[PDB]
């Protein structure tokens, strides 16, 4: 589409050869800086050769901007269950005298236990005692070892995917297109490097603005059903029971089986009870649906608006109602990159077709430019007002540009050159004024409102009264008279039917 | 005339998120014809919609459509679009008898005023005060001269 | 539904074998108790009692 | 920036990782960063400092 804010920081700043024998370049470093732009905009960045007479652009794409936070742990929280077992044995010798821990034996595993497999779990080998007698098993008058162990299991298998965040910075999407041609997107954050592509390393910047009710607010998902949910959630393995927080461990594959090596708990998770040689398990693991200030996938907490956004790496969003936040620019910075520049520009000259558009509004006014060369794409418009450039094709084709005016009846003259060639164009066309729209019932906000014109909000005497009376050169004065003659006949219509009415009203009561 | 409308013919819509020219929008029902706009008259002229969601099922859908609105239609009655915009003109009739009726209302201000230019008023009460404040010092002064005389 | 008690904070069901009589009255808590109330000498199991 | 002679104490450069990319974030702050940063010409108080 269209193209704006030009910024040209670094023209004639190469350092190349006769490149490859003909015509090539090296590389290209320095630093720029673009502006905030409207969501569905394109910035353009030229460069300058000093050999060359022009170059290609680099487009800039921003389609949605959400509200989204940083990651600061990522881990996985299974589902466990009570599952434990005991055995019932007799003394018979002097391994079960008094006590069956001497003094700290904790290995309460005579070889026959099942907690050496890979489905296990996490465990606590503990002990406790038993009855005896001629009824429990026994036929000596002394306590019997009765061991127990107890673990965890998952039967269904359900993952969970918890990412704890607290600093909630604005972000917003690139879809940047090298010169050479290849496309790619990449999430960039508010200060945070965006995993840096062949040097270009584009940066968005916020303005820090604060929240209402957001202080303990997390994007556990879920991978199965796809079920997500707004919920406070633990920290790291440092954490405190009563809350989520329960047994987790370090990888997906790790989440299935809940084994050692791996998986983290600290204490308190599994109760064990008996009464006689039973050694009952209890669960005290509540589930996710089970602490307070439990959101859906819909929220409305506060002025935001929490929605769900179809992205990868993120699925978290919300957009409040029209905020016209201050600024939004980026930071570009290059390394390195190369670039092959065509220098064999021949005579080339287009002309204006067709011409619409609001007022200085949000989406301009569209012109349609129509060009004719044997080069790819080497062309670069510049006149008073505003600036865009754009990219062309081999041959004769039909191209749609938008650029800014300050003016009803757009009738001026600009000047137009596509590589070394110039020539000029005119512009004439009737344009028409739009405001910012109204807020309807049923609708919501998407991503963000970046800004809405509305400075003048007062009427112009020039594009106003315009089409009431006619145009010409010497019957404007005509058309005055006239109208003031038939004001001034209608007035006096007016009071001689008022006059008649006070007189039908004072008389005849 | 409200806005776009999305129809789902495979299953329901679980949740999808519609794009403009300079405006996005969201909403989900969960039923086959659903209902998307963005705002009244947000969208006057040629533009593209993009529209990109995901069904139920773990379902991704990705539709493309360029729809015809209308350029010519304000439809504004009290708002700052009227005194603004006039080649249109979608109501006719209308800025002839709002000039003759601001026209009207001006000659009767002016007849009402010059009621009161020729023909109770500041040059009259202003001597009340002043000759008080005259009798006040004339007071005065036959006070000062009772104590020059005592 | 978590119904709270009026009086109940220090109650256990202590109940006698023999006679099979029963009686409500505070008890002691595990192995490590202090000497001054019920928590007197103990043992294991139903047999180590009689001995 | 190597060791021996550059010193710096601790909590200077962030990391963060979520699938085996543990990526590195900036913190550093240029000089036109902090508050009451002047220029050559300085006119604060009576004194004027000149270059
Ligand atoms: C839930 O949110 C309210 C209001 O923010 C807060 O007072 C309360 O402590 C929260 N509950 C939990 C368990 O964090
Ligand atoms: C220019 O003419 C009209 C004006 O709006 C437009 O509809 C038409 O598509 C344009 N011509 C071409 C060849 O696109
Ligand atoms: C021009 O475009 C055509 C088709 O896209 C391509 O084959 C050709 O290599 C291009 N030439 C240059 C100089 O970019
Ligand atoms: C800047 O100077 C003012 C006044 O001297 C002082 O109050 C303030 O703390 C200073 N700022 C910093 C960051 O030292």
């Amino acid at each position: 589409e269209s193209c704006d804010e030009m910024v040209h920081a670094d023209s004639k700043l190469v350092s190349c050869r006769q490149g490859s024998g003909n015509m090539k370049e090296c590389v290209t470093t320095g630093r720029a800086l673009l502006p905030a732009v409207n969501p569905g905009q394109e910035a353009c960045l030229h460069f300058t050769a000093p050999g060359s007479p022009d170059s290609k652009c680099l487009k800039i794409k921003v389609k949605r901007i959400n509200l989204k936070c940083k990651k600061s742990s990522s881990y996985f929280v299974p589902d466990a269950r009570s599952r434990c077992t005991s055995v019932r044995r007799c003394r018979w010798a002097g391994d079960c005298q008094s006590g069956c821990p001497p003094h700290s034996t904790s290995n309460s595993f005579s070889d026959d236990w099942a907690g050496k497999m890979d489905r296990a779990g996490l465990g606590f080998s503990g002990c406790s005692d038993g009855c005896g007698g001629a009824a429990c098993g026994c036929f000596n008058a002394a306590p019997s070892c009765i061991f127990w162990r107890k673990w965890v299991e998952n039967p269904h298998g359900i993952i969970w995917k918890v990412s704890p965040c607290a600093a909630w910075v604005p972000s917003a999407v690139i879809e940047l297109t090298m010169p050479s041609g290849e496309v790619r997107t990449f999430h960039p954050m508010s200060g945070i490097p965006t995993q840096v592509f062949k040097g270009v390393s584009v940066t968005y910047l916020g303005s820090d603005m604060e929240v209402s009710g957001l202080t303990d607010l997390c994007e556990i998902e879920e991978l199965k059903s796809k079920k997500l949910a707004l919920a406070p959630c633990n920290q790291a393995g440092m954490g405190v029971v009563g809350k989520v927080g329960e047994i987790q461990c370090s990888s997906e594959e790790s989440a299935r089986t809940i084994k050692k090596d791996g998986c983290i708990w600290n204490a308190d998770l599994v109760g064990i009870e008996l009464r006689v040689d039973d050694a009952v398990c209890y669960s005290k693991i509540t589930s996710v649906e089970a602490v307070a200030n439990y959101s859906a996938i819909p929220t409305t907490i506060g002025g935001l608006r929490f929605e769900r956004s179809h992205d990868s790496l993120g699925k978290i969003s919300g957009s409040p109602l029209d905020i016209t936040a201050i600024r939004g620019s980026f930071s570009v910075n290059y390394r390195g990159l190369r670039l092959s520049l065509s220098e064999i520009t021949a005579t080339c000259t287009g002309e204006v077709t067709n011409v619409s558009g609001c007022y200085s509004c949000m989406t301009g006014a569209k012109v349609s430019i129509k060009l004719h060369s044997s080069k790819n794409s080497t062309a670069h418009v510049r006149c008073k007002g505003d600036e865009t450039a754009f990219s062309v094709l081999e041959g004769v084709h039909s191209y749609t540009v938008s650029l800014s005016f300050d003016h009803a009846v757009v009738d001026e003259q600009c000047q137009l050159n596509c590589g070394g060639h110039e020539s000029q164009v005119t512009l004439k066309g009737n344009l028409i004024f739009l405001d910012v729209p109204k807020f309807v019932d049923g609708s919501y906000m998407q991503t963000y409102h970046s800004s809405v014109p509305t400075g003048a909000n007062i009427p112009s005497p020039t594009d106003w009264l315009n089409a009431l009376f006619g145009n010409g050169l010497s019957r404007w004065i005509l058309g005055v008279i006239g109208v003031l003659l038939g004001g001034l006949a209608l007035f006096f219509l007016i009071m001689s039917l008022f006059k008649l009415g006070t007189k039908q009203v004072f008389r005849s009561r | 005339n409200g806005g776009v409308r999305l129809i789902t013919l495979t299953s329901e819509l679980k949740s999808a998120t519609v794009c403009a020219s300079h405006f996005c929008s969201s909403a989900t029902s969960g039923k086959k014809s659903t209902e998307i706009q963005f705002h009244s008259g947000s969208l006057v002229g040629r533009t593209a919609i993009h529209v990109k969601g995901a069904l139920v099922d773990g379902t991704e859908f990705t539709f493309e459509g360029s729809c015809m609105f209308p350029d010519g239609c304000d439809a504004v009655d009290c708002t700052f679009c009227r005194e603004f915009l006039k080649n249109p003109q979608c109501y006719p009739a209308k800025k002839w008898l709002f000039i003759i009726i601001v026209i009207l209302l001006g000659y009767a201000g002016l007849m009402l005023l010059t009621n009161v230019l020729k023909a109770w008023g500041s040059w009259v009460i202003a001597p009340v005060k002043l000759i008080f404040a005259i009798i006040k010092k004339l007071m005065r002064t036959v006070s000062c001269l009772m104590g020059k005389l005592m």
